[PDB]
């Protein structure tokens, strides 16, 4: 079948750079215009750039002219995108797509319209000025009772949370993290337990943040 | 001067028909016909389902149809199915760079389960965080459906918008939704007020929780 | 014979 697979995405800081790749298969690559489309978290699509089949004619969206350079190599069914002077607003998932020709001819005139019919799965690009940093773990002190741990200001994702070294798995809810304006993440893990055990049963959340090689076991007391 | 506009979201129940509009497409006779729609499932890549205003790539269900009048393009889905739930983006021509635009995307929800009000738990700043010269209120929202809510905080009884960080909703294992909101304060602010409140609005109804310095 | 070419990033009509 027809396929497109990109790669090269990653995490960098403002001003940094990345080189995206896209390998086609299942179709005559040098017969189509190829494009790069992006999608910022939670937003719509935006065409970034494309290149004619002969690799000469190149087009870009205004916000990346001068910083981004598209190129192709018909010899190896590959499409590339060199990204320089990266910005926070460039953060998004990048897809490479094929432009196909929808030809409708009415003699006196004809329409030659191009749309994207094949898309890759996409590669992620994150541009942030935040630096690797371990989290601060604060306890959320407590019929039943709710108690947990606040895993504050860490970068970048992810972090894992468990309770009593795994012995407590039911009534546990670890919430997706929130990206703060500061560029750092935070999340909360909470568990519901019997109120009568609060006096005898000890509770400890085991937090691990591999990016900064930091583990924290925080005891949550009454 | 140009920007396609499609509603952030729309809902419909199984068996019904639904329509998503997209104003702002070209009225230039030479570009009138350049209109398309793409479907996109969470985490997946887009897929062309309508081009040239109303043509369907082979494989795309005849339940999806496209039309246009004036500058408004419209996508119509009949006999809604649970698998139709996704994001839909309209694309159109515009007489100036970049020549081809995309709408903001419309999130289509197929009401497959009964409404569910959110559960709310609010935590006050921990003495350890306070003693570290900081304060964070944690509002945990869970088990709601549809997956859409808005949060409002209050210092005593007045609105407070500074220092509020709220996540987008996200699907839980039981298939309902969760979200959380954080309010940052100074230990002094925290102790200064009688109490704080986290108010969650969902489908026209609200659940508010309150906490106070002990 | 008016030729209309419309695609991302370019639009024109060849004589």
């Amino acid at each position: 079948q027809v396929q497109l697979v990109q790669s090269g995405g990653g995490l960098v800081q403002p001003g940094g750079s990345l080189r995206l790749s896209c390998v086609a298969s299942g179709f005559t690559f040098n017969n189509y215009w190829m494009s790069w489309v992006r999608q910022a978290p939670g937003k719509g699509l935006e065409w970034v750039a494309n290149i004619k089949q002969d690799g000469n004619d190149k087009y870009y969206v205004d916000s990346v002219k001068g910083r981004f350079t598209i190129s192709r190599d018909n010899a190896k069914n590959s499409l590339f995108l060199q990204m320089n002077s990266l910005r926070a607003e460039d953060t998004a998932v990048y897809f490479c797509a094929r432009e196909f020709s929808s030809y409708t001819d009415h003699l006196e005139y004809y329409y030659d319209y191009y749309y994207m019919d094949v898309w890759g799965k996409g590669t992620t690009v994150t541009v942030s000025s935040a630096s690797t940093k371990g989290p601060s773990v604060f306890p959320l002190a407590p019929g039943t009772a709710a108690l947990g741990c606040l895993v504050k200001d860490y970068f970048p994702e992810p972090v894992t949370v468990s309770w009593n070294s795994g012995a407590l798995t039911s009534g546990v809810h670890t919430f997706p993290a929130v990206l703060q304006s500061s560029g750092l993440y935070s999340l909360s893990s909470v568990v519901t337990v019997p109120s009568s055990s609060l006096g005898t049963q000890t509770y400890t959340c085991n937090v691990n943040h591999k990016p900064s090689n930091t583990k924290v076991d925080k005891r949550v007391e009454l | 001067q140009s920007a396609l506009t499609q509603p952030a979201s729309v809902s419909g129940s199984p068996g019904q028909s639904i329509t998503i509009s997209c104003t702002g497409t070209s009225t230039d006779v030479n570009g009138y016909n350049y209109v398309s729609w793409y479907q996109q499932y969470a985490g997946k890549a887009p897929k062309l389902i309508i081009f040239d205003v109303s043509k369907r790539p082979s494989g795309v269900s005849n339940r999806f149809s496209g039309s246009k009048s004036g500058d408004t393009a419209s996508l119509t889905i009949s006999g809604l199915q649970a698998e139709d739930e996704a994001d839909y983006h309209c694309s159109s021509y515009t007489s100036s760079t970049p020549y081809v635009l995309f709408g903001g995307g419309t999130k289509l929800t197929v009401l497959g389960q009964p409404k569910a009000a959110p559960s709310v738990t609010l935590f006050p700043p921990s003495s350890e965080e306070l003693q570290a010269n900081k304060a964070t209120l944690v509002c945990l929202i869970s088990d709601f459906y549809p997956g859409a809510v808005t949060v409002a905080w209050k210092a005593d009884s007045s609105p407070v918008k500074a220092g509020v960080e709220t996540t987008t909703p996200s699907k839980q294992s039981n298939n309902k939704y969760a979200a959380s909101s954080y309010l940052s304060l100074t230990p002094e602010q925290w102790k200064s007020h009688r109490s704080y409140s986290c108010q969650v609005t969902h489908e026209g109804s609200t659940v508010e929780k309150t906490v106070a310095p002990t | 014979r008016k030729r209309i070419h419309i695609g991302p990033g370019r639009a024109f009509y060849a004589t």
